[PDB]
This record gives structure tokens, C-alpha cells and sequence, in this order.
């Protein structure tokens, strides 16, 4: 239809650099530029730069200039973003999005950030990676869960039954400990009759440490 | 320079037509094309940037003859119209004379860019072409078009065909 | 031996004539119309709340001519007086008619 | 070109009208403005372009306007669906810039927290530390205190809490605080208890448990 | 004080050609416009230096 | 239908900056001018080959 | 061997944005305000003879 | 000149040279004032003192009067809207011009300098010149101040260029 | 370039002044002259192209003091005048700045035409003249002026005076 699939979260250390892909489809790649916007967790979006897939022209935000390089590959229909000399400041989630109309007649401004990438997390930390421990959150409405404890860095993705149980679930914000690691809870409220028949799954998955641990809960 | 302009160029708005050993061929310069567009675009956007709203105004048609007030209500609205009409005639005229000179300068500028690039390896034929004085195969041609032609390379070859 | 490289611009088989400072007509590749010259012939009921005075004038709905009873307690963004409208009550006149019409119209 | 937008946050009930402003530090074409909505996690979704027009598949509750320097976005009759952050953005002048962001919380009726305590897992205990979790579930408003007790020994600075974002269906938050001890200290005390003060509770409510049982 | 332009909002200086204070004025005054700011350029396009 | 400009002659679209339908209008409308057509150029001078 | 001579213009660390025909914003070295936007809030008694109806 | 020089505070347009004796800079004061004098005079026309008005019509009203008031308000609004357009257009035009005026001034200085060097130098493509001879600092100011005799370095330059 | 202009040129508006062996002499380029004229002509025609007609208007002089209506009739007519007056000042100013740049460009263009023609057989002296580097008698001169100068012909002669002696 029309979409922008970006690459999975990368994690890098203060010196190094990074490259993020943004695969497009559903529209003719070369009649529209691409805008890149980043988002430091909790803060609002700030603009990074823009590149034309028609003319190869770029406009970087002057805040980054030098550190940032935008490119495009017309064959694969993909825009790329390369950021060098990563500060811990640059720890953020990075978005691509369709922007400007090139070649074609003109206007007015009908987009201009039509459609966006799902976002792609970049963490700039010098600390070690650590996989999570998954502990059961031992259980008329009744409550149960998992506790994903002592891991780094983010993110951790938690689902239930490959996603078969969506309703009544609350997965909480990761909370930083003074030990430097992260701790994360996820809970489900379910009817307290269905116990023998049902069971449950913690699709815990921490991909900076390739840890797929689907580990389970019961009274 | 160019007496004329090219029909059948549909890749873009400004372009290059070459002829060498490998044969003739054509190709549009996208960058100076968008340069013209982006200006026209923005100029056009400012003109049609959404107008005013107006609600309860005065009456402007009348059934009976009232004399003095009505003469004034008609004079006010006519005076308005005549002025706004002048504004629109002048606007378009200016904007157009500009949109022309804008696009004529864009062609003009591309030509110079290309001349400064060839430095002393070619001459201006007089019709907005270049007689490049060396074997310039198709790789060399796109090297000019995409801004990478190193003259210091074909200097000696060209320089000598030109002079003796 | 040697080679020829030419710079040129496009052109199109049927341009459009436009005006400038120095000249009256001059053909350009494309142009656009800036004056809205025609209408659909009908009045769109959005987003403006229209109200059709049908057989009533505004002043007749105000006063409460019998056939203008359906207008009672009404509101509008734009009231529309029709050519076809009439009065059909006690014969009246309003010194300063147009002022009363105007002021109720914008209420 | 700085876009300061106001008010900071704003809380209004369903079926009311949010009226968001976006003042710009310089004048700007009405054509180079856009508004976005963003529910945390997902990417920004674009509501309005050219200051005035809705992008497609967008309800008409949303609409925009503005002249030169003051741009505004109006959500005409709020839904619980609409609790989000809203960003104005201009792309007339490099660098393209975004607004501070106005938060919209929908202001529903009061709701008490469903309190649940959770003892630490036998799998965890033997690995060398203990984490007691207390969960407050589906409440409104956000402001809810949690206090811990260990045989009534009143704890502080060894708990740490994390709040969910407003729900898009029922407009309620959810909280989890976590008491962290040593297996040494946990296997020394009996009564672990989580006392909860909130606007929804006419007087605090404690749920507790005796260790081992 | 001295001021050749008076408005209800108070007196304004007529060093500029336009004003946005009030449409009601008295004396040698700038022309009332709806705009609250119009910058007239008094120098060339500002271009930062390439790099390296 | 939707139309933010109303005239006695009927509703008109305000995508243009000027109009020639009727001097009487209501709402966000183009400015009435006496001209029935003003073409704004959106391209270069057209020269045949 | 030879020598290089370059023609250039100045630029400044903080320009100002202005409008043109083609462009909504464009940074220039300096600009000036043409619209009087604020007032002193009081009425000057010269040179005009003011009379306060109190 | 894809760019412009920060740190040039001698004037508005200048020369940056590099030779054997080293690099160095210096502003062309004549073409600087040339730009200024135009901006100056353009600016003076705009703000050339506006005009005086005394007893006009009333423009605010307390009570609703209908017809006359409607007209007094329409007149004054119509006025405002027009003057406002005039001012928007003015500034826009004046600015587009002030830009093209200053871009041409740079442009003109460059040509002056090219006509001077005649056949002893080539345009590098970024608004510099590769002068094809030993041009020490005396020679450089000779160019800047309009006295460079090409007939003098012709032979030297001409030959480094071609052989 | 030409820091001056020629008085006494009455053949046309732009021209050629040559000096060779056969002697000096002058002659105007009629095509680029008319080119300037036709523009000015047409620009001028659009300005003075037929005005309005107006018939029964409002009154604009008054004998008695009437207050409110009269105050408005005079404000309307003054407001009109002030605007039209601005329109006229601006028009002329624009039109003139243009009429100048139009004619300066016409000269400018003729010069280039003439440079592209001479190709590599001559150099720009710096004051908008050419030092043609070969024997260019009067036939050769009109050959330039009338657009027929074949450079490929005097190439060798010129090319060698330029790079030798
Ligand atoms: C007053 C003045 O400007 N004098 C200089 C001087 O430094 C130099 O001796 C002379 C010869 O090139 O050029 C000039
Ligand atoms: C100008 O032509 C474009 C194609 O370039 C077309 O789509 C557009 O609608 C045109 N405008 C008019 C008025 O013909």
C-alpha cells in the first residue's frame, strides 16, 4: 500500500558510529524525498535532515552537520542514515518519513511527512550488555505476571501466548536501578475461575542479548 | 544562445544533448530542473495562500432609488473593486515577467557551470553547444553531467588539438 | 576524434498565453488560472448553517406572519431571502427597514 | 524559528473541546504548518497539513487554523481515543522545527485502584535477592501514593515505582512499585504490607501478606 | 513628552512606515496594517562557510 | 456538499485567490475582480524546435 | 609555481529571516522592522494641544 | 562561491589570495559602498515620511445602528485590507531585489577582476582564479587596486598555461 | 565595461566602433536596438492602455457642514485617492528600474553575441572592446556586424599572433 519499514534497534559505544535503514514501498521511490526525525526518550521530536530521491540533494540540520550522512538506494528503494562520533546525547529513537514532492507538478503542501517509519532505537552507552532474569509473578477477579529483572540495555519486548492474549494486559515502563541495570513488570488480570483449563506465556525477549526466554507462571 | 528548445525532452526541464564516437544521446539535469520548480512552487504558494474571510458586509444590489446613501454604498464598493482588480492585474504581470527571467536564468546558469567545468578543453560553438576537443566517450560525458569531469586529465590532448 | 555537448531546455507542442510587464501575449510551457469564473449553481449547506426563507422574508418571520410560523425561534449563519417571497398579513411598513433587517440578520 | 505551544498539558472530559495553540517566533506561511498526534511507543501520526486540512482517514473532530504567527488545532468533541501528545511543526525554514508538545489527558470520573500484592518467587529467592511487587490497577486520576511496611517498619528509598500511560479505552492509569531487599533481610520479617492513599479511596487501603504462606 | 502620533492605546513613534497598535490615530502616523511584523532586508543573503 | 464560500450565483470554490462570479459573497472567498481570467505562468517561455 | 586569488563576500553568525516573492523565509545578514508594534501607554502633550475631558 | 566568509570584518566584499609570500585577505571598499548606497536609498524611499491625517470617521461604536455604521465599518475594513496587501507586496519585492542587488555586486566584482587578468589566469570554478605566474604581494594589491598590467606577465603566464 | 556611452551615435541605439588599417568608422546594430524599443513600446502601451469610464459618482465638494455622512463621503474619496496615488508612484518606479535593466542587458547581450562569434581570434580589452588579432579590413568588419564572420578562416593567423611575438 505505502510503507516504511526501518531496521531493528542498534546499541553502540561513545566513539563508534551507526547506520539505520528505511525500506520504502507502495509508491514510486524517486518522486519524493525523505525526512529524518529523532526522539530522545520522553522529550519531543527534533529534526535531523532531508534528502531528495530525485536529485540527491541534502539539507542537514546545522546542529549535526559533519556527523550525519543521508543516502538513498533506488534499486532496493531504501534511504539510509549514518551518524558518526556518537555522544550519549544521541541516544534516541530515529524516524524516517516521506517528504517533499519532486519532479511532479507542484502544490499546495499535501505532504510533507505523509507516512512514517515504525521507529528504530539507538542506545549510546559504554556499559556491558546483560540478559534479563524472568521470575514468575505468583498469583472474583485475579492478577498474575512476569518480572523481567536486571538487564541492559533497552529494549525488552514482552507479550503473552505469541500475542494470543492481548486483553487486560499492562506492560510497565522500564525503571532504572542504582545498579545501572533495568527492571520491568508485566501483569494480566484474568477471571479467577479459568485456572485448570487455561495457562499463560511470558514472551520475554531481550534482543541486545539474543535472550528469547518464554518462561511460565501458575499458582 | 539556443535559438530553440527541445520537444521530446520528457526526462526533465533542462538537459544535455551530446554527440561523440559512441553515438548521440540525451539526458536531463534534474538539479537545475527542481531549482526552477522550487521557486515557481513557492511563488505560487504565496499567491494562493488562503485569502480573507468576510461575513456581514454592506448591501451591493438595490431595488428602489434612494439617492445619497445608496450612491455612496455603490461608490464604496465600486472603488474597492477597481483597486483589487488593479492589484491582480499587476501581480500576475510582475510574477510572470519574473517566472520567465527565473527560468531563463536557470538555463543560463547550467551552461556556465558546464563551461567552467570544461575549463580550457573546449570552446563555445555559439548556439549553446560545446566543441569538446578530445575523445569524450559516454563515461566521460556523464562525468561532466554529474559534476566530476577532471580537466587536468584531458588537458594535454585537448589543448593540442585546439592549437596546431 | 572530438565531440559535441549541448545545453538545452524543453518545450511543448501547445503552450499557454500569459501577460507580462513588457508584453501583452507570450507563450509559456504551462500556466494556471487565478480567477474563479464559474459556479456550481447551488448552495452548499456546509459548513455554514444555511436557512431557506422559502416564502418568507426575514422581517416577516421576525414579526410572525402566519405562513412564517415554521421559522419561530430559529438560528442561522446565513439566511436566504428568495425572490418568490411574500407577505400575507396585516399590511405594514418599517421606517428604516433596511437597518432592522441588517441588525436582525447579524444577530 | 521557535514554536512554543501551550498549554503545557490539559485535561478535559469526553465530549468537551480541546483548543491547542502554537505561537511561532517568526511569521510563517499557512502552507508550511502541520500537526501530529503521538501515543507513546508508536510513531507520530499526522493530523493536519497546511495549517487547515485533514490528512485522510481522520475524523472531522480534528481541524486547524491560523494566520502568520498563531496556529491552532481544535479537537471538537473529545474521545477517550484522543489522549496523546500533539506536536505542531513548521518546514518553511531550515531547520524544520517542532513544538514543545501539548499533552491531552481526558478527564473522566474518579476510580479507585484495585490493589494486588505479589510475594517474591521461589525461583528468585534462591538466586540471592527478593523483590516484592505491589500493583494498583485501572484508577483515575494519576495521583496515588504507595507506602510500604515490614512488620509495620515503615520503609522508604528502597521502593521504586513505574506508571502506565493513560488508557485509550477507559482512560485509567496503572502503577507498580517494587520493594527491593536482601534474601537475608526478607527471610527475617513476616508481615509485608502495601498501603495505598488515593482520591478514589475515602480512607487508605492496605493489602498485605505473611511470609511463607 | 513630544510625539506627533496619538492613539487611544497611547502615543507611538512614527519612525516606521507602518503600525499595528490601533486603527484609530491622530496626527503624522504610520499606516495601520494587520501585520504585526514586516522585516525589510538591509543586507545580502547570509551564507555560512563550507567546511574544511 | 461542503463549500466555505457562498454567492447568490451559487457556491464557489476558494482554491483561487480571485473570482469573477459575484461581488456579493459570504465566508472565506476569493476577492472579486473585474477580470474574468488571469493566467499565472507556471513554466518557462515556450520555444518551438 | 603560480598563485590563487578568490573573490568572496561576508556572512555573520546570526542573520535574520525575511520574506520574498519566491521564498517564505530566507536568512540575510541584517534586516529592519517596518511595523510599529508597541506603545508607551501614555499620551504626549506636544506638539498637539491635548485637552482632557476628565 | 558556494559559500561566504565569516570573519571578514574589513567590509562586505573582498579578496582572499594565496601565493609564495603566504595567504592574506582584504576588502573591496568600493563595491561594498555600491551595495550599501542602493540599500540605503531604497530604504530611505520606503520610510520617507508617511502621511498626516486628522479628523477622520469614527471606527469603534458602542450601540448597534445598522445601515450607516455597517458602511463606516466596511469602508475602514476595506481600507485596511488593501494597505495591508500593499505592505506585504512591497517588502517582498524589495527583498527579492535587495538579494539580487547584492548577488550581482559580488558577481560584478568578479568580472572586473577577470577582465583585468586577461589571458594570464583561469577561473577555477568556485569563484577563484589560478593566476599562472609568480604573483607576490605587490602584484596582488596591483590587481586589487586596478593597476595590474597583464602585458607584463603575459609571456610568463601564457607559457605555464600551455607548455 | 564601457564606463561611458557614445554621443553622436544617431544611426540607432547600440553600435560598433572599429579601428583597423583602412581607418576608423562606426555603425549601429539595428536588431538589438529594435529589441529594446519593442519592449519599452509594449510596456508603455500597457500602462497607457485605455483607462476607466465613470459617470454619476458621489459628491466631493460641499457648501455646508453636515457632520456624519459628509465626514464619510470625504473619507471614502480621500482613501481612494491616497491608494491610487501609491499605485502610481510604485508603478513608475518599478517600470523604470526595469526599463533600465532591460536596456543594460541589451547592450550586454550584443557584446556576448560578438564575443562568441570571434571565438579564439580576439581578446576582451576590458573596456568592452575587442583586440582582434588579425588583419581585419572593412569587409571582415561588416562580416562580424552582420553575423557571418567565419573564425575557422582567420584562426591560424590570429591564434599565432596571440601566442607568439
Ligand atoms: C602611499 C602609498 O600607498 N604608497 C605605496 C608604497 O608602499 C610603495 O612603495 C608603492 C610602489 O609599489 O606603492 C604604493
Ligand atoms: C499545468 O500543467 C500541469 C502539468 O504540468 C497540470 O496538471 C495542471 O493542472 C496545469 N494547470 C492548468 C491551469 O492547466
Amino acid at each position: 500500500q505505502v510503507q516504511l519499514v526501518q531496521s531493528g534497534a542498534e546499541v553502540k559505544k561513545p566513539g563508534a558510529s551507526v547506520k539505520v535503514s528505511c525500506k520504502t514501498s507502495g509508491y514510486s521511490f524517486s518522486t519524493y524525498g525523505v525526512s529524518w526525525v529523532r526522539q530522545a526518550p520522553g522529550q519531543g521530536p527534533e529534526w535531523v535532515g532531508w534528502i531528495s530521491a530525485y536529485t540527491g540533494i541534502t539539507d542537514y540540520a546545522q546542529k549535526f552537520q559533519g556527523r550525519v550522512t543521508l543516502t538513498t538506494d533506488a534499486t532496493t528503494a531504501t534511504a539510509f542514515l549514518d551518524l558518526r562520533s556518537l555522544r550519549p546525547d544521541d541516544t534516541a529513537t530515529y524516524f524516517c518519513a516521506r517528504d517533499k514532492v519532486q519532479g511532479r507538478v507542484e502544490v499546495g503542501s499535501g505532504g510533507r511527512h505523509d507516512y512514517w517509519g515504525q521507529g528504530t532505537l539507538v542506545i549510546v552507552s559504554s556499559a556491558s550488555t546483560k540478559g534479563p532474569s524472568v521470575f514468575p509473578l505468583a498469583p472474583g477477579t485475579a492478577a498474575l505476571g512476569c518480572l523481567v529483572k536486571d538487564y541492559f540495555p533497552e529494549p525488552v519486548t514482552v507479550s503473552w501466548n505469541s500475542g494470543a492474549l492481548t486483553s487486560g494486559v499492562h506492560t510497565f515502563p522500564a525503571v532504572l536501578q542504582s545498579s545501572g541495570l533495568y527492571s520491568l513488570s508485566s501483569v494480566v488480570t484474568v477471571p479467577s475461575s479459568s485456572l485448570g483449563t487455561q495457562t499463560y506465556i511470558c514472551n520475554v525477549n531481550h534482543k541486545p542479548s539474543n535472550t528469547k526466554v518464554d518462561k511460565k507462571v501458575e499458582p | 544562445f539556443i535559438e530553440n528548445g527541445w520537444e521530446g525532452m520528457i526526462d526533465g526541464w533542462y538537459g544535455f544533448r551530446h554527440q561523440n564516437s559512441e553515438g548521440t544521446g540525451q539526458a536531463a539535469d534534474l538539479k537545475s530542473t527542481q531549482a526552477a520548480i522550487d521557486q515557481i512552487n513557492g511563488k505560487l504558494n504565496r499567491v494562493i495562500e488562503k485569502t480573507n474571510e468576510k461575513f456581514h458586509q454592506i448591501e451591493k444590489e438595490f431595488s428602489e432609488v434612494e439617492g445619497r446613501i445608496q450612491d455612496l454604498e455603490k461608490y464604496v464598493e465600486d472603488t474597492k473593486i477597481d483597486l483589487w482588480s488593479y492589484n491582480a492585474e499587476l501581480l500576475v504581470a510582475l510574477e510572470n515577467q519574473h517566472t520567465i527571467d527565473l527560468t531563463d536564468s536557470e538555463m543560463n546558469k547550467l551552461f556556465e557551470k558546464t563551461r567552467r567545468q570544461l575549463r580550457e578543453n573546449a570552446e563555445d560553438m555559439g548556439n549553446g553547444c560545446f566543441k569538446i576537443y578530445h575523445k569524450c566517450d559516454n563515461a566521460c560525458i556523464e562525468s561532466i553531467r554529474n559534476g566530476t569531469y577532471d580537466h587536468d586529465v584531458y588537458r594535454d590532448e585537448a589543448l593540442n588539438n585546439r592549437f596546431q | 576524434s572530438t565531440a559535441t555537448l549541448c545545453l538545452g531546455h524543453h518545450a511543448v507542442p501547445n503552450g499557454t498565453l500569459v501577460k507580462t510587464i513588457t508584453d501583452d501575449q507570450i507563450e509559456v510551457t504551462n500556466a494556471t488560472e487565478l480567477v474563479q469564473s464559474s459556479s456550481t449553481g447551488k448552495i452548499c449547506n456546509n459548513p455554514h448553517r444555511i436557512l431557506d426563507g422559502i416564502d418568507c422574508t426575514l422581517i416577516d418571520a421576525l414579526l410572525g406572519d402566519p405562513h412564517c410560523d415554521v421559522f419561530q425561534n430559529e438560528t442561522w449563519d446565513l439566511f436566504v431571502e428568495r425572490s418568490k417571497a411574500f407577505s400575507n398579513c396585516y399590511p405594514y411598513d418599517v421606517p428604516d427597514y433596511a437597518s432592522l433587517r441588517s441588525l436582525v440578520a447579524s444577530s | 524559528v521557535v514554536l512554543t505551544q501551550s498549554p503545557g498539558t490539559l485535561a478535559l472530559p469526553p465530549g468537551e473541546r480541546a483548543t491547542l495553540s502554537c505561537r511561532a517566533s517568526h511569521r510563517v506561511g499557512s502552507t508550511y504548518i502541520a500537526w501530529y498526534q503521538q501515543k507513546s511507543g508508536q510513531a507520530p501520526r499526522r493530523l493536519i497539513y497546511g495549517a487547515s486540512n485533514r490528512a485522510t482517514d481522520i475524523p472531522d473532530r480534528f481541524s486547524g487554523s491560523g494566520s502568520g504567527t498563531d496556529f491552532t488545532l481544535t479537537i471538537r468533541r473529545l474521545e477517550p481515543e484522543d489522549s496523546a501528545v500533539y506536536y505542531c511543526q513548521q518546514f518553511s525554514v531550515s531547520p524544520w522545527t517542532f513544538g514543545q508538545g501539548t499533552r491531552v489527558e481526558i478527564k473522566r470520573t474518579v476510580a479507585a485502584p484495585s490493589v494486588f500484592i505479589f510475594p517474591p518467587s521461589d525461583e528468585q529467592l534462591k538466586s540471592g535477592t527478593a523483590s516484592v511487587v505491589c500493583l494498583l490497577n485501572n484508577f483515575y486520576p494519576r495521583e496515588a501514593k504507595v507506602q510500604w511496611k515490614v512488620d509495620n517498619a515503615l520503609q522508604s528509598g528502597n521502593s521504586q515505582e513505574s506508571v502506565t500511560e493513560q488508557d485509550s479505552k477507559d482512560s485509567t492509569y496503572s502503577l507498580s512499585s517494587t520493594l527491593t531487599l536482601s534474601k537475608a533481610d526478607y527471610e527475617k520479617h513476616k508481615v509485608y504490607a502495601c498501603e495505598v492513599t488515593h482520591q478514589g479511596l475515602s480512607s487508605p487501603v492496605t493489602k498485605s501478606f505473611n511470609r511463607g504462606e | 513628552c513630544i510625539s506627533e502620533c496619538i492613539t487611544p492605546n497611547g502615543s507611538i513613534p512614527n519612525d516606521k512606515p507602518f503600525q499595528n497598535v490601533n486603527k484609530i490615530t491622530y496626527g503624522a502616523c504610520p499606516k495601520y496594517v494587520k501585520q504585526n511584523t514586516l522585516k525589510l532586508a538591509t543586507g545580502m543573503r547570509n551564507v555560512p562557510e563550507k567546511q574544511t
